[PDB]
């Protein structure tokens, strides 16, 4: 019943202050919560629950 | 005839260092210490008593 396996939450890292130009050719994400296909993984399973 | 260079092409250092942020990636990558309480979620109990 614990929470954060090993303690573990994103503690601040913070480097050298680097200036490298970065060009940010983006991987867009489709996926910034597809979400509605997770409700949809419930759904996909609430359709299980009403044939059952 | 000897050559007169003093800085003589401006005197700002070299081209040379527009300091690129070295940003913090030197820490410890996180602890990803999440726990999953599988157990307690089904309360298996006999109330046959």
């Amino acid at each position: 019943y614990a929470s954060s396996p090993g303690g573990v939450y994103a503690t601040r890292s913070s480097a050298v202050r680097l200036r490298s130009s970065v060009p940010g050719v983006r991987l867009l994400q489709d996926s910034v919560d597809f979400s509605l296909a997770d409700a949809i993984n419930t759904e996909f399973k609430n359709t299980r629950t009403n044939e059952k | 005839r000897s050559v007169s260079s003093s800085s003589y092409r401006r005197m700002f250092g070299g081209p040379g260092t527009a300091s690129r942020p070295s940003s913090s990636r030197s820490y410890v990558t996180t602890s990803t210490r999440t726990y999953s309480l599988g157990s307690a979620l089904r309360p298996s109990t006999s109330r046959s008593l």
